[PDB]
């Protein structure tokens, strides 16, 4: 009895994640879908390299949405460019709903699984995955005939609880009962991170620009005024030094206030801004004549 | 004219994929593709791309083939997937332009008149900005010189729309620098700037040497612009500025001094509070 | 990590943000704010937020999806 | 004002939806004016002749009405203590003057379904424009006249 | 949670998705009938009340 060891990973290339997130936000009010191109490198790893959007259609995210003419032609044309990958799965967004598969989605997944027993299905909520977090869980139908044996039929391994724990907002929509998640791991490699690092990279000119002194003097004057009032409290807070259980005094007056947090916290800002500005000032005086 | 060609992160991450697709087996030079994107007032937005079978020969530098039907059919599919994209130019990862660029650009002019070619130096990972955007202009060169095709330059800048931005930020998530900067990173921002300004000035010197040694044609234009930069220098030695610099340097030191003192009194107060803490616990142990 | 951590927390106060009224307080780092949506929600309180500006009518902002006082 | 069909998610107008004045609206075109012949309404004569001056006559002999310049008042409110028979002479001008008589009693124009009576109103005049000389009669106008 | 603590008219909090009770929460007093509770004692003392 073959089994998807929990160690099994669905490798998502740096390309796919941007393209899958892009498609999801493209039609965010509605639901988008497309086939994912990859290889079943072995039992314990389902590698997805590229994804190509299957055009939005009124059916929604269902078997019917998979236009055989569009897919047969697109695959044929991607084979010439140098991407002879096989259809490894399908993905569809879920405008804010979560990372779960509904009844209709399950029927799709069962279809894809018909062609290969490892066709992984993913989600990609473009509304929740709005910050550093990317809500994209992979899923493979756990055939209902394996209720006699162990669901999530894993074997020797120990990465089942790692990288995630069963999310509650999904466990309710059928997990370890009809669909199980597969650990998602991104195959970012050098020569791809470096090109993405340019997204917010500054430039040579930056770092030598001296800020502007009119708002710098105002800023220096502003912060020094604010720190001054914070010293007044520091004097009152210390000069009080009330000893009625001072260890308890230091814990009954914690509100992110005078003593230190609004203290030198500003010193670092004030001193970092000046030192960098000054050093820029003197470097320019040397470099530029 | 196109003021800017903002290349989204996804394109340079598909081109990298496109270079790897082929170079891995069919070792070859630049990989050519089509660049889709939405227009703006004047800033062309590059939002996606795809590959086009392109084969070239080092002989005659005009035995090439950029497939037409593949370009036509591909876009036929993509306008179905997303309709805000129109063909807007091409990309090739060969760092140095070829003699075939003009002729091929004329082709892509058949699909978008204001076609901009964006050279993505996929192989290099260096000072930065791995995109260089070019247009096609045919002018009489005002100043009495032969006419020709030539590629004019258009300012390139790499930006990100919201969706790709979220993916990219997580995609690094292991080498991203703190946005606050802090003293450590701010200073490195300047050793980095000095290295560039030298590097840019050294490219200028080599070219000036080339024109000086004749190996290159005196542009007669942009050549004196470099002369413009050479007059825009500050001349700091001026007394009236020398006084005004010490005042602001002195204006700041009195703030770093006040900053320094506060951090010192806080330091001593923290040792006195701590000296009491361990001592009091010292006696209290008995 | 600390600077990333603060930045990541600072990301929680990103825009968009639903608006709700600070009905009451249950304890430190928690709240009973009631969203403008029409439903009252038991949410969490961001530490950086000041428990002195949470007056029991305050029109505080709640995270759109996670719906937590931010 | 057009009632179009739009996508439940995108909210893009897909298809203009025909009105056809629903079915109720055309139902209020009762053709069985009970024949409240002015021999059946009594005592209210000067009232009877007066409406025949502002209706029937204005609608029937409009050619002379056009030359005179005497614009015939489009409406006439029927006020008076209950039991005077206002709905009755109304039929009298309704029946013994022909016309279509789309009676739209105000009480019916109170529907808890948002934007229905208003649609019933604009349509009623819309249903009114389609047909030949008629009278749009609204009884108990207090129901929406409040 | 011990069910003995769930008296009628409590203000338990229910989880976001599975609707399970997981806290009793402070009891609900109308927003206007709660400002009526003196939180700040005034500053008029008996020694200022003569006669
Ligand atoms: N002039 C009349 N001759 C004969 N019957 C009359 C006359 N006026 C009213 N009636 C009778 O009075 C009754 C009331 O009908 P109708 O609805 O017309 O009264 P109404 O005064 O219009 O009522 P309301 O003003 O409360 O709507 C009917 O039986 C009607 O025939
Ligand atoms: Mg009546
Ligand atoms: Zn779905």
């Amino acid at each position: 009895a073959p089994a998807v060891d929990t160690a099994e990973q669905v490798y998502i290339s740096s390309l796919a994640l941007l393209k899958m997130l892009k498609h999801g936000r493209a039609g965010v009010p509605m639901e988008v879908m497309g086939l994912m191109l990859g290889e079943f490198v072995d039992d314990y790893t389902v590698r997805v390299i590229d994804v190509f959007a299957m055009p939005q259609s009124g059916t929604g995210v269902s078997v019917e949405a998979v236009d055989p003419v569009f897919q047969a032609k697109m695959l044929d044309m991607l084979k010439q460019t140098g991407r002879p990958e096989m259809v490894v799965g399908w993905y569809h967004s879920h405008p804010g709903f979560g990372c779960w598969l509904s009844g209709v989605d399950i029927n799709t997944q069962q279809s894809f699984e018909a062609l290969s027993e490892r066709a992984v299905a993913v989600v990609v909520d473009p509304i929740q995955s709005v910050k550093g977090k990317v809500v994209i869980d992979a899923f493979r139908l756990i055939n209902a005939n394996m209720m006699v044996l162990g669901h999530e039929p894993r074997q020797t391994t120990s990465n089942l609880g790692h990288l995630n724990k069963p999310s509650i907002q999904a466990l309710i929509h059928g997990l370890n009962r009809h669909y199980y998640s597969i650990t998602i791991n991104y195959r970012k490699n050098e020569l791809e991170q470096k090109m993405l690092l340019n997204l917010h990279k500054k430039s040579w000119m930056e770092g030598l620009t001296l800020q502007d002194y009119s708002e710098h003097c105002k800023h220096n004057e502003s912060v020094v005024k604010e720190m001054l009032e914070l010293a007044k409290n520091y004097n009152k807070a210390v000069e009080e030094e009330d000893k009625m259980t001072p260890e308890q005094l230091a814990i009954k007056n914690v509100g992110k206030q005078d003593p230190k947090r609004h203290l030198e916290e500003h010193v670092d800002v004030l001193m970092t801004s000046n030192i960098v500005q000054c050093l820029a000032a003197m470097l320019d005086t040397v470099v530029f004549k | 004219a196109v003021q800017k060609v903002v290349v989204h992160p996804l394109v340079l991450l598909s081109v990298v994929d496109h270079f790897n697709r082929i170079g891995k087996v069919g070792n070859q030079k630049r990989v050519v593709g089509v660049l889709l994107g939405s227009w703006q007032k004047k800033v062309l937005d590059v939002s996606n791309s795809f590959a086009v079978p392109f084969d070239e020969d080092d002989k005659d530098d005009s035995v090439w083939f950029l497939d037409h039907d593949y370009l036509e059919n591909m876009y036929g599919m993509f306008k179905k997937v997303n309709a805000r994209e129109r063909i807007v130019g091409w990309y090739h990862t060969g760092p140095k332009l070829h003699k075939n660029d003009i002729a091929i650009n004329e082709l892509m002019k058949r699909y978008c008149p204001n076609s901009v070619l964006v050279i993505i130096d996929v192989k290099p990972k260096d000072l930065g900005l791995p995109t260089e955007a070019y247009i096609s202009v045919e002018e009489v060169h005002d100043d009495g010189t032969p006419t020709s095709k030539t590629f004019e330059h258009v300012t390139s800048e790499i930006g990100a729309e919201e969706a790709e931005e979220v993916g990219v930020e997580h995609l690094l998530r292991d080498i991203k620098d703190t946005t606050v900067g802090t003293l450590s990173q701010r200073i490195t921002n300047q050793v980095h700037g000095l290295k560039g300004l030298n590097s840019k000035l050294l490219d200028i010197r080599s070219y000036l040497e080339k024109v000086a040694t004749g190996k290159l044609p005196i542009n007669h234009q942009i050549i004196y612009q470099l002369q413009d930069v050479f007059n825009l220098l500050p001349d700091v030695s001026l007394q009236e500025f020398v006084k005004a610099f010490y005042l602001k340097t002195n204006d700041q030191m009195v703030v770093v001094y006040l900053a320094s003192l506060i951090r010192s009194v806080v330091a001593l107060h923290n040792l006195i509070n701590n000296k009491i803490a361990n001592r009091d616990a010292e006696k209290k142990e008995g | 990590e600390f600077l990333h951590a603060q930045e990541e927390v600072k990301r929680i106060q990103s825009i968009p943000l639903v608006i709700g009224q600070f009905l009451e307080a249950v304890d430190q780092n928690t709240a009973i704010v009631g969203s403008t949506t029409g439903s009252n929600y038991y949410v969490r309180i961001l530490s950086t937020i000041d428990r002195e500006l949470l007056k029991p009518n305050a029109s505080v902002a709640l995270h759109k999806h996670s719906n937590a006082l931010v | 004002g057009d009632l179009v069909g739009v996508n439940k998610d995108s909210y893009l107008i897909l298809e203009t939806l025909p009105t056809e004045y629903d079915s109720r609206v055309k139902a209020m075109e009762v053709d069985e004016r009970p024949t409240e012949q002015y021999s059946d309404i009594g005592g209210l004569d000067k009232q009877i002749q007066e409406l025949v001056e502002a209706i029937v006559l204005p609608m029937n002999h409009k050619e002379k009405f056009e030359n005179l310049g005497i614009q015939p008042p489009k409406g006439v409110l029927m006020y008076g203590p209950p039991g005077t028979g206002k709905t009755l002479l109304a039929r009298a001008c309704a029946a013994q003057t022909k016309a279509t008589f789309l009676k739209l009693a105000g009480p019916q124009l109170v529907q808890m379904f948002i934007g229905d009576g208003a649609k019933l109103v604009r349509d009623a005049f819309a249903l009114a424009k389609e047909k030949a000389p008629s009278i749009i009669f609204i009884d108990e106008l207090d129901a929406i006249g409040t | 949670i011990d069910i003995n603590d769930v008296t009628p008219n409590c203000r338990v909090a229910l989880r976001n998705d599975s609707y399970t009770l997981h806290k009793i929460l402070p009891n609900k007093v109308d927003p206007l009938v709660s400002l009526m509770m003196v939180e700040k004692v005034p500053d008029s003392t008996y020694e200022m009340i003569g006669g």
